[PDB]
């Protein structure tokens, strides 16, 4: 028997069977209703769409995302993703073999409970868990000490680790993610006269900030060099075949994250609660919590983040400190290859909750056998 | 024992002295008890002598006043024949077997003493009535 | 959420 | 209690394991007295008891569980009685024949004797390996499930003359004429080059198990044979602890670079490369291997692979030892570079017949894919080195198996084959001063060996319990299943094992403290060493042996980049390697766990069909011929497994007697006031006199059982009785002669 692993993110899961290398199915994680009459009949279309379907027909429809900032805002839509996870995509019955699920630090009490109380009434899975994402991209990387920056749609976390010890409070939690740089980029595209203005478009603008944006390695002498001259300028088809062309534009979206000032968040940047995230920590520690610096997650994906962040904490370490950025090319997936890992290990056949555990104790299990 | 008893005993001692002094050895403290009808065993007579030494058992010398106390001390049919029914149920025994085991077990004898012993009483096949040869040696 | 944000 | 005087027992001595001494005066309830050949007294203390000696009638009668007392030194001595004073070499415990290598040759596998031992039934000769093969082709015969032989022990034991004596007997007695014999025993030469290794303790190891089917027709006729190989050791390939050596093949071409063949192969002397020479021991002396190379090409051209394919084998295999010398410059902690024109790597792509752009590549970093898209990450220098080292594995594993295959395609015969009977050759129980991986894979495979043969001697004595009506509850069976449940289970210290070699940072020393803490006062099998945290022990049905961690890890980690595989497949030059990967998670399986299936299977194999047992002994490391060092002797038949067989064997009925020998052996015991018309009920009174409690013996239909012991009280007390005897008769013999004498005097 072979656990399901399925990372579920906030605007894309990822699926397969623990030991595989890469997940089998990946698919925005996105449900889509039509919101128009029909004309033809006898057409036998049906009510509702998830993930590739609702990608591939989008213009007809609108799409809704049922995860926001970690939270799964609305059950009744998220079982419709995970009833396609399961059944359609994988071709798994998911009565036979148990199933892990991950999860953001410090999000509400009663999500994992509600989600855990789906999976053994709905889903019937013999066995369950739950694993902070944060965990796993240091199995994933290798690594049993580690400070982790996560980022994905949703929300951005650290979370220090230390020879395989968590240090809960100082945990730091950060809503700043994919979505939020996005519809900030939908407004400073106003500014050059392009207008996005529903969701069909969002999918769009998304796609834009993921081909072009880029981090400058100094923000304002770039801004000033792109005010100066065209050659930071490029360009991009929409689908009607518009070109459009973008200028500094395209770094100041992937900026924001180091100044969220501009999208009007009160926090500091993901460079200074990282700091904030060691300086907690006890100084017996640090030291090595400044060389086992990982990134994880997409929004981690723009190039230069890697050079930003080793320069702008640089400034912030005590420059004895020779701190060292660890940003492997996979990792948009490493939390599901941390979680194909763990869930692996002999060791942690045990931890599974088993449904005679759950009918035992019902949904509060969860908080008193995970993490 | 009587003053015959006692004179017949003592005069059949002093057929031992072979030296002339009145005495005899120890080694032949064995030979006047079973001239004389006892049928001690080697461990009763080494017992009544005090389990001596090789040195003294071989050269010092006891008179019959000695041996008389040891001579008391070891004087005080059916069995017989169980044991010569055991090397047998026709009445035989082996000239063989019972040449083995009388010189290679138990207080091993020499194999000249067994064919003394034996001597006329074998037949040609190489049998041995035992419970003539018992009556034989038993008279 | 419940309060502090629209989740 | 008991002890007499003129009783016999043994002393333990540092010399030669025991020596007799003889009871001079009699216990009763801490010295003793004794008599011995040192001395008419010497002096013996005791713990806070002396082994008893067997009677003079049991010793060297040919069959081990005759003996009342069943002893390390009776055990011993009969073996070396029957060895040495008789020179003969085959003995039985029961099932197993014992066989004990004579090391000189004898003329006892004649034609004569083959016609002798044909056609009888096992238990009326005198034990020989005909007798085994007899028993195994008449059970072929009598019942469809057909028969297999398992030869275990040393190398040195003879393992190939016990094989080769027991074909040449199934081909005698069926009356087959063909080559199927002196093709078999033609293949040894490459078998052993591939499959035979020098470990430190012993020259000539074999690390694999051999099995050969003797295939017979509707008729039993010899069609042909089978050859099957499992359990092979594929770490020894890329290491070596001091003064082993890997695979003999590797030094026969080191010592053949010379030959203008070989040329193209750019060899060195085994120092040169880096998988020969960690053992420092290049040389075995007085091996030829020069000519040992040349006999075994002959073997090849025997069997019918082309010198095409002999010159593909032998530059694969340079291939192999120069892939071991790429040496791998660390770029970055999770970075490396191959340096540029690096001199092994550009013979290894000469021989194989690659680009050397690829193999740069491709050995330095791992291809990632997904669905939707490909990811190229490179590795950190030990993982470059670790995957290298599987690749190396995994090419001398495909390689075994394709010479094996074609050693098949010369030995399959077309008729139908209607059964077989086995003969496997499986390494014996191992233990060595240092102590590692290798040694717990065979120690592991021996485990799962003598629960088979447990189960096997269990069903056997309920038959024959059966087959007397006596009540099975008397016998109890002996499992070594809480072993093999710590070794092989989920938790078990294998399954621990692979586990650490995917955990990050996962390490030698974090294992053991792995272990400890699942196993350490939970399992009463495993244990720890006072002195160390890095070793632990496990009590196997044989021994404690204890194991250190140190590479034990990286001994267990295979896996191989499938890409670099693609890459070898895709190569042109030569025909052989795209042969070798003829047809994933194989890549992924750890050597402990390709070894577990490689066992299942096996397991699988034997289970399917009837067994019968030989065990060898070497008498000596010296090999001086009909010598029989005690000290040398007694591990060997520890490690056989035959003194703990045994020691199960004593704790039931050992000693078994027929009711009419019985009453003939002791009717000098017997009143004949008792003594019936039928034997079976006087046997069933005078016995019932004769020993305290009933439970110590039982009475069966046609054989009276006793425990282990009480056949040497019976003869006490009959040698008790007739020197007693003896004593009256001499007695009363003495007295009239001397008597006589003095009469004499008198006349
Ligand atoms: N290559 C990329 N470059 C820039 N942004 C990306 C890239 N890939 C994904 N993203 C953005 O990051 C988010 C998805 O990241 P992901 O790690 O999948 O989040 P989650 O796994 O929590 O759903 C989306 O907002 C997406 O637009
Ligand atoms: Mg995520």
């Amino acid at each position: 028997t072979t656990a399901l692993v399925c990372d579920n993110g906030s605007g894309l899961v990822k699926a397969g069977f623990a030991g595989d290398d890469a997940p089998r199915a990946v698919f925005p994680s996105i449900v889509g209703r039509p919101r128009h009459q029909g004309v033809m009949v006898g057409m036998g279309q049906k009510d509702s769409y998830v993930g590739d379907e609702a990608q591939s027909k989008r213009g007809i429809l609108t799409l809704k995302y049922p995860i926001e900032h970690g939270i799964i805002t609305n059950w009744d839509d998220m079982e419709k993703i995970w009833h396609h996870t399961f059944y359609n995509e994988l071709r798994v019955a998911p009565e036979e073999h148990p199933t892990l699920l991950t999860e953001a630090p410090l999000n509400p009490k009663a999500n994992r409970e509600k989600m855990t109380q789906i999976m053994f009434e709905t889903f019937n899975v013999p066995a369950m868990y739950v694993a902070i994402q944060a965990v796993l991209s240091l199995y994933a990387s290798g690594r049993t000490t580690g400070i982790v920056l996560d980022s994905g749609d949703g929300v951005t976390h650290n979370v220090p680790i230390y020879e395989g010890y968590a240090l809960p409070h100082a945990i730091m939690r950060l809503d700043l993610a994919g979505r939020d740089l996005t519809d900030y980029l939908m407004k400073i595209l106003t500014e050059r006269g392009y207008s996005f203005v529903t969701t069909a478009e969002r999918e769009i603008v998304r796609d834009i900030k993921e081909k072009l944006c880029y981090v400058a390695l100094d923000f304002e002498n770039e801004m000033a060099t792109a005010a100066s001259s065209s050659s930071l300028e490029k360009s991009y088809e929409l689908p009607d075949g518009q070109v459009i062309t973008i200028g500094n534009e395209r770094f100041r979206c992937p900026e924001t994250l180091f100044q969220p000032s501009f999208i009007g968040m009160e926090s500091a940047g993901i460079h200074e609660t990282t700091y904030n995230s060691i300086m907690k920590c006890d100084i017996d520690i640090r030291k090595d919590l400044y060389a086992n610096n990982v990134m994880s997650g997409g929004t981690t994906m723009y190039p230069g983040i890697a050079d930003r962040m080793q320069k702008e904490i640089t400034a912030l370490a005590p420059s004895t400190m020779k701190i060292k950025i660890i940003a492997p090319p996979e990792r948009k997936y490493s939390v599901w290859i941390g979680g194909s890992i763990l869930a692996s290990l002999s060791t942690f056949q045990q931890m599974w909750i088993t449904k005679q555990e759950y009918d035992e104790a019902g949904p509060s299990i969860v908080h008193r056998k995970c993490f | 024992f009587n003053k015959d008893q006692l004179e017949e005993f003592k005069e059949a001692f002093e057929l031992f002295d072979r030296v002339g002094d009145g005495k005899i050895l120890y080694s032949q403290c064995g030979d006047v008890m079973r001239a004389l009808g006892q049928n001690p065993t080697n461990a009763e007579v080494l017992k009544v002598l005090g389990n001596p030494k090789s040195d003294e058992l071989k050269s010092r010398r006891v008179d019959f006043e000695t041996f008389l106390p040891m001579l008391q001390a070891v004087a005080k049919y059916e069995d017989y024949l169980e044991g010569f029914r055991v090397f047998d149920g026709n009445g035989k025994v082996m000239g063989a077997e019972l040449r083995h085991v009388l010189t290679t077990l138990g207080e091993k004898m020499t194999e000249e003493e067994v064919e003394t012993v034996l001597a006329g009483h074998e037949d040609s096949n190489g049998c041995i009535n035992y419970e003539a040869f018992l009556k034989h040696i038993l008279s | 959420w419940x309060a502090x944000c629209p989740a | 209690e008991l002890y007499t005087k003129y009783a016999r027992v043994w002393i333990p001595d540092p010399e030669e394991v025991w020596k007799s001494a003889e009871l001079l005066k009699d216990y009763k309830p801490k010295v003793l007295q004794l008599r011995l050949e040192e001395g008419k007294d010497l002096e013996y203390c005791l713990d806070p008891l002396p082994p008893l000696r067997n009677p003079d009638i049991l010793v060297g009668e040919n069959d081990l569980t005759a003996l009342s007392y069943l002893h390390e030194p009776a055990v011993l001595h009969n073996l070396k009685v029957r060895f040495i004073d008789s020179k003969l070499i085959y003995t039985y415990c029961g099932i197993v024949l014992v066989a004990i290598n004579p090391y000189e040759q004898l003329p006892i596998y004649g034609e004569d004797i083959i016609n002798a031992y044909s056609g009888q039934n096992m238990g009326d000769m005198d034990p020989h390996i005909f007798a085994v093969a007899e028993e195994a082709y008449k059970q072929m015969a009598r019942d469809e499930r057909n028969q297999s032989i398992i030869v275990s022990g040393e190398s040195g034991a003879g393992k190939t003359v016990s094989a080769k004596y027991a074909m040449r007997y199934f081909a005698t007695v069926s009356g087959s004429a063909a080559n199927v014999e002196e093709k078999v025993l033609a293949s040894n030469p490459i078998m052993e080059s591939i499959g035979n290794a020098k470990t430190t303790r012993n020259d000539n190891s074999s690390r694999f198990g051999k099995y050969i089917e003797i295939g017979f027709d509707k008729r039993y006729r010899i069609i042909g044979a089978n050859m099957r190989t499992y359990l092979l050791e594929k770490s020894r390939v890329v290491f070596q602890a001091e003064e082993e050596r890997n695979y003999h093949i590797f030094y026969q071409l080191c010592a053949s670079a010379a030959l203008p063949e070989f040329k193209t192969l750019r060899l060195g002397n085994a120092n040169y490369f880096h998988y020969t020479k960690q053992g420092g021991s290049p040389v075995i002396d007085g091996i030829d291997d020069a000519k040992e190379m040349v006999n075994t090409r002959q073997a090849c051209t025997l069997l019918g692979i082309s010198d095409s394919y002999q010159m593909g084998i032998f530059r694969i295999l340079a291939g192999i030892l120069h892939l071991g010398n790429v040496e791998f410059a660390s770029r970055d902690s999770d970075s490396c570079a191959i340096p540029p024109k690096h001199d092994p790597l550009t013979i290894f792509c000469d021989l194989m017949g690659v680009d050397y752009e690829e193999m740069a590549h491709w050995l330095c970093h791992r291809k990632l894919a997904t669905a939707t898209e490909t990811y190229i990450k490179p590795i950190s220098k030990l993982h470059a080195i670790n995957a290298r080292d599987a690749l190396a594995k995994h090419i001398y594993a495909n390689l075994f198996n394709w010479i094996v295959d074609h050693v098949n395609k010369a030995l399959h015969s077309t008729v139908k084959q209607h059964s077989f009977i086995g003969v496997l050759d499986i390494y014996g129980f191992e233990t060595f001063e240092i102590n590692s991986f290798e040694q717990f894979c065979i120690n592991y495979a021996n485990e799962k060996l003598q629960q088979q043969f447990n189960m096997h001697v269990f069903k056997l004595e309920q038959e024959e319990y059966m087959k007397e009506q006596i009540p099975w509850t008397l016998i109890d069976f002996y499992d070594n299943q809480p072993c093999i449940n710590l070794i092989e289970a989920k938790m078990g210290v294998l399954d621990l094992l692979d586990e650490e070699c995917k955990m990050p940072k996962g390490s030698d020393d974090t294992w053991a403290q792995k272990l400890y803490n699942t196993h350490l006062n939970k399992c009463a099998l495993f244990e720890k060493p006072r002195l160390s945290n890095k070793a632990f022990i496990i009590k196997h049905f044989a021994d404690k042996v204890e194991y250190q961690c140190e590479g034990f890890l990286e001994k267990n980690k295979d896996t191989v980049y499938e890409e670099q595989i693609k890459v070898l497949k895709s190569s042109k030059k030569f025909k052989l390697l795209p042969e070798l990967f003829q047809d994933s998670k194989e890549h992924k399986k750890t050597v402990g766990h390709q070894f577990r299936n490689s066992l299942h299977l096996l397991m699988e194999t034997l289970n399917a069909t009837t067994p019968h047992y030989v065990r060898c002994i070497k008498p000596n490391d010296f090999k001086f011929p009909f010598t029989f060092d005690e000290k040398r002797a007694v591990q060997q038949l520890r490690a056989c497994g035959v003194l703990e067989t045994i020691r199960i064997s004593a704790a039931g009925f050992p000693s078994r007697w027929t009711y009419q020998e019985f009453f003939s052996r002791y009717r000098v015991l017997m009143k004949q006031k008792d003594v019936l018309s039928d034997r079976k009920q006087t046997c069933k009174n005078v016995l019932e006199k004769l020993i305290l409690d009933k439970d110590k013996y039982q009475f069966g239909k046609t054989k009276i059982f006793f425990r282990a012991g009480q056949v040497a009280y019976l003869e006490k007390i009959r040698a008790d009785k007739l020197r007693a005897a003896c004593i009256r008769i001499q007695k009363t013999i003495r007295g009239w002669l001397m008597r006589k004498k003095y009469m004499r005097m008198r006349r």
